[PDB]
RNA sequence: CGCGGGGUGGAGCAGCCGGUAGCUCGUCGGGCUCAUAACCCGAAGGUCGUCGGUUCAAAUCCGGCCCCCGCAACCA
RNA sequence: CGCGGGGUGGAGCAGCCGGUAGCUCGUCGGGCUCAUAACCCGAAGGUCGUCGGUUCAAAUCCGGCCCCCGCAACCA
RNA sequence: CUUGAGUCUCGUAGAGGGGGGUAGAAUUCCAGGUGUAGCGGUGAAAUGCGUAGAGAUCUGGAGGAAUACCGGUGGCGAAGGCGGCCCCCUGGACGAAGACUGACGCUCAGGUGCGAAAGCGUGGGGAGCAAACAGGAUUAGAUACCCUGGUAGUCCACGCCGUAAACGAUGUCGACUUGGAGGUUGUGCCCUUGAGGCGUGGCUUCCGGAGCUAACGCGUUAAGUCGACCGCCUGGGGAGUACGGCCGCAAGGUUAAAACUCAAAUGAAUUGACGGGGGCCCGCACAAGCGGUGGAGCAUGUGGUUUAAUUCGAUAACGCGA
RNA sequence: UGAGCCUUGAUGUGUAGGAUAGGUGGGAGGCUUUGAAGUGUGGACGCCAGUCUGCAUGGAGCCGACCUUGAAAUACCACC
């Protein structure tokens, strides 16, 4: 806004783990206001992961989300008469809700039958460094690459 | 080829492009790279990023020179004035002489009418 | 605004140098006015405008100064 | 009839030794874009005209056939 | 009469081999737009003058007729 | 007679004028070397130039035009105008003292001359720029703005043209009326004890007093206070046009009406509103996000159409009065 | 500057692999004081693994069918 910065709400940690990035997650996969179903969603899938890949369960929830968050993005400034996509170096807030926001549209995306399932498969594709987590990734990346001139 | 240890880098920074020309000290020109050529068109190509690629690109193409000493001559108005010249350096040559280049004329020629816009 | 690296001299202090010849030489003013032609008008008007600017500058604030401001 | 060029991904131009199987525009997806063309990423389209053979590498070297060229000569 | 051009979606200009059936403005819907024209998307309008035939491709190659052109010649 | 006007003596500064030389930079082209795929251009493109070697880069040559810096609300000129250096011819201005002439002055209808740019004629020249023109864009269209080219012309000589917002939109000459801050160019004195101190002349920029002015503003360079002479104005349009004359190669200039027509037309300033003017600031205004509407079926209101009637109203109206 | 030729030298990565296998026939040991393996490197090629080769040093050994393979040794060989 215009006239004032404020500081950003509380949130709490989720029971489980006693994390706050997970806590974050499962707000971001939620949908109308509906809590208890996609915290356990996303517990399930956690379970689903770590079976898979060994770690702990956290441990491995945070090596898929480092596979797909952004170091830059781009902005549109446009100027001049046509526009132009200029790059700017994305904060540590911003990057982690990005890739958030990212594995979860990726596991809307997905063909596979449950929803924690889905994200499950996300996830695992994000560890492995595939998937459409890492693809968006990868195409924002070039996108500033392309735009590096605009500094 | 021969071998050279001293050289010339002419830097012809336009406002729409830059080219970086690397030439023996005679006059004969080594190798050249552009904004253009290093894949860089309209807006993109007129910036001192374009620029200092293409200085890198001309540096890479004169490695079989083996040219270690230079001197650059900085021709004209442009963004790729300054950041060429760090790219060449960061290149890693012995940066000897910078010199500016523009030609003015002590009022000859009429220039062209000025734009409407 | 020729210039030479002296002797254990760092290149950004060079560069420095030169950048600080040329806006001395001013050679890229030179070039921005020479671009396209002037009439002779718009060259005087210019001049004769810039003065008065300039004396409004020296005067008239000049005589503001002189009373506080709060 | 004889003699030189050779025959391809929707069209075209593909790196002397047979192991590389392409690039432009084109269609679709997306990203940007006010827009469009542009720019970026990725994706479907093969026979290498054909019949065979020297060889594990073959369309890629050779024997024949079908065409596209180019030849220059002929014609009672 | 004889000889060259050919005959279309409301008007016009439609890619040598007969299998592509169009584009402009125009009318309607909508979207934007302060407005309008513009811009974007989509939509109704065919016979291909006609009678036939070579052929599964035909208006698309041919035989005749009706017109539009252009011809240049004629006229007691 | 000497105050006005002029001459003589010595200096001063000056892009003042005319002629003739010359210098350097830069552009263009030519010839050649090096070298390799782009260059160029724009908001973005494309036309255009490029592998027949461009662009870049170095060497040599040609030619034209103009003179960076100095350079300044600096200087000179009646105005137009005048800008690299040199030389030749040449006009004016100012100051210093003296000496002389002795009203010789001011203004000026007709008249005569000079008079930017464009334009015309004849002959030269032609780098760059560029009306016209051509192509590429933009656009609904784009006979424009932008891009790529590009001829008259711009340059020189000699003639003509005689007009410009040829403006200070302010005729010329003279006298008088409070001030400040400068610039420039002289000159007198003063220990120049230092770039200074005190004067006194010329030209010149800005501010401002009295006064003047419709106000804006002008203000010792008047738009103040007065005198001399001239020029010009009499509502807006029609019209600086027609006819006629004079001039001109022409383009056109100059002189200059009438009918008809309107009740305005104008100037300065004031308050608003507006601006694809400028500054500062705000709002789910954008940006950052989440969920919708627009497609489907139904509910509901409206438009329309239909009807005997489809009640009337609302149209920041349209689940609104209801 | 192009380009032939008597000749004597070099050149040749399917994957199996000692690793930069052109093919046929005569063949089981060719070279070594008109100087063998190991070292120093000058110039070439290159698929970066290496290969040929000059000069110096060294002075008494390296390479064979091998294990593999559609085809076996550049152990000598002539034809191209």
């Amino acid at each position: 806004p215009r006239r004032r910065v404020i500081g950003q709400r509380k949130i709490l940690p989720d029971p489980k783990f006693g994390s706050e990035l997970l806590a974050k997650f499962v707000n971001i996969l939620m949908v109308d206001g509906k809590k208890s179903t996609a915290e356990s969603i996303v517990y399930s899938a956690l379970e689903t992961l770590a079976q898979r890949s060994g770690k702990s369960e956290l441990e491995a929830f945070e090596v898929a989300l480092e596979n797909v968050r952004p170091t830059v993005e781009v902005k549109s400034r446009r100027v001049g008469g046509s526009t132009y996509q200029v790059p700017v170096e994305v904060r540590p807030v911003r990057r982690n809700a990005l890739a958030m926001r990212w594995i979860v549209e990726a596991a809307r995306k997905r063909g596979d039958k449950s929803m924690a399932l889905r994200l499950a498969n996300e996830l695992s594709d994000a560890a492995e460094n595939k998937g459409t987590a890492v693809k968006k990734r990868e195409d924002v990346h070039r996108m500033a690459e392309a735009n590096k001139a605009f500094a | 080829r021969k071998q050279v240890s001293d050289g010339v880098a002419h830097i012809h920074a336009s406002f729409n492009n830059t080219i970086v020309t690397i030439t023996d000290r005679q006059g004969n020109a080594l190798g050249w790279a552009t904004a253009g050529g290093s894949g860089f068109r309209g807006s993109r190509k007129s910036t001192p990023f374009a620029a200092q690629v293409a200085a890198e690109r001309c540096a890479d193409a004169v490695k079989e020179y083996g040219i270690k000493n230079l001197e650059v001559m900085v021709k004209g108005p442009g963004p790729g004035r300054e950041s060429t010249i760090r790219a060449l350096n960061a290149a890693g040559f012995r940066i000897t002489n910078i010199t500016d280049v523009t030609p003015i004329p002590h009022n000859g020629c009429r220039p062209p009418k000025k734009r409407r816009v | 605004p020729v210039i030479k690296v002296r002797e254990n001299e760092p290149f950004d202090v060079a560069l420095r140098r030169f950048k600080r010849s040329c806006e001395k030489a001013g050679v890229l003013a030179e070039v921005r006015r020479r671009e396209f032609y002037e009439k002779p008008t718009t060259e005087r008007k210019r001049a004769k405008a810039s003065a008065v600017k300039r004396h409004a500058k020296k005067l008239a604030r000049e005589n503001a100064r002189r009373t506080r401001l709060y």
